């Protein structure tokens, strides 16, 4: 699976 | 031998011609296995590769919904830096991300990576440590405090030392036949006269996997490496790459060039010379 | 902003045979930002529905496309391949060289 990330 | 498994996440805004765009590609060694484009008719994680079909449809359904929050939060993104860097609404620019996992051939975890880039220069960067963090600038920083405060250094360590092996280790034994599957390069030496003074011999490698190669002239025995050409290592479209070195040597003198050959897909280094 | 023009290297992905059916490719490489137009030419004129690979970036982060379609090589044919990108004022027109 991907990575869900986070907001820069 | 060792392997990867790389996410390649390319965001990009368009003022004036709807929202950004955002594409993730991931790829196994040199091999691209899935696709999530945000601008396609109806974005869904997609496969690219063939042993990746077998995964049920809770897979798809759980990374095109991962892909779906990303790309909001990827536009997010946009705008934030946008205000770091005090960039007009006018300007397109570029967020990249790559992330994944290196393991060796007992398959342990070898590295992890994480690492973006905004208008195609360093922005952030997960060190190898994977518990901190090297910002270029003080617009990165700000990334970078975010971050420190949310704890999205743990968050990366767990994913990459869980999730991304454990999900390299199952595509690596689903695509076995082929991702573990070195192909050597098949060589050749060329020759064509410049003029009456120089000729060009060129050593070709081709139909190689994985890219990595070493392709060198020596003169004499020793390496020619200012001048020699060397072309970026190209896909063939098969899963295969090619490549050439080209040298420029003196009418007669072709004997004293020898073409060495590196892959991990050969038995044994090559030595290659001009068979005329 | 600094933008980086593409490479571009035409070639076949089978060695070239007269009358064979065979693969002509274009890659484009090394270029930031990412839009690019990339068309294939056979005697001048655009071949209709060539294909290409999917958006990715070299470790420099640095852009890469392989725009690809099959072709049958012959003597007199010629092929190129035509880049446009902002990095260039007018478009850079590569030809294709069975030796390259």
């Amino acid at each position: 699976d991907e990575l869900e990330i986070k907001a820069y | 031998g060792s392997h990867s498994m790389r996410y390649f996440h390319t965001s990009v805004s368009r003022p004036g011609r709807g929202e950004p765009r955002f594409i993730s590609v991931g790829y196994v060694d040199g091999t691209q296995f899935v696709r999530f484009d945000s601008d396609a008719a109806s974005p869904r994680t997609e496969p690219r590769a063939p042993w990746i079909e077998q995964e049920g449809p809770e897979y798809w359904d759980r990374n095109t919904q991962i892909s779906k929050t990303n790309t909001q939060t990827y536009r997010e993104s946009l705008r934030n830096l946008r205000g770091y860097y005090n960039q007009s609404e006018a300007g397109s620019h570029t967020l990249q991300r790559m992330y994944g996992c290196d393991v060796g051939p007992d398959g342990r975890l070898l590295r992890g990576h994480d690492q973006s880039a905004y208008d195609g220069k360093d922005y952030i960067a997960l060190n190898e440590d994977l518990s901190s963090w090297t910002a270029a600038d003080t617009a990165a920083q700000i990334t970078q405090r975010k971050w420190e405060a949310a704890r999205v250094a743990e968050q990366l360590r767990a994913y990459l030392e869980g999730t991304c092996v454990e999900w390299l280790r199952r595509h690596l034994e689903n695509g076995k036949e082929t991702l573990q599957r070195a192909d050597p390069p098949k060589t050749h030496v060329t020759h064509h006269p410049i003029s009456d003074h120089e000729a060009t011999l060129r050593c070709w490698a081709l139909g190689f996997y994985p890219a990595e190669i070493t392709l060198t002239w020596q003169r004499d025995g020793e390496d020619q490496t200012q001048d020699t050409e060397l072309v970026e290592t190209r896909p063939a479209g098969d899963r295969t790459f090619q490549k050439w070195a080209a040298v420029v040597v003196p009418s007669g003198e072709e004997q004293r060039y020898t073409c060495h050959v590196q892959h991990e897909g050969l038995p044994k280094p090559l030595t290659l010379r001009w068979e005329p | 902003m600094i933008q980086r023009t593409p490479k571009i290297q035409v070639y076949s992905r089978h060695p070239a045979e007269n009358g064979k059916s065979n693969f002509l490719n274009c890659y484009v490489s090394g270029f930031h930002p990412s839009d690019i137009e990339v068309d294939l030419l056979k005697n001048g004129e655009r071949i209709e529905k060539v294909e290409h690979s999917d958006l990715s970036f070299s470790k420099d982060w640095s852009f890469y496309l392989l725009y690809y379609t099959e072709f049958t090589p012959t003597e007199k044919d010629e092929y190129a391949c035509r880049v446009n990108h902002v990095t260039l004022s007018q478009p850079k027109i590569v030809k294709w060289d069975r030796d390259m």
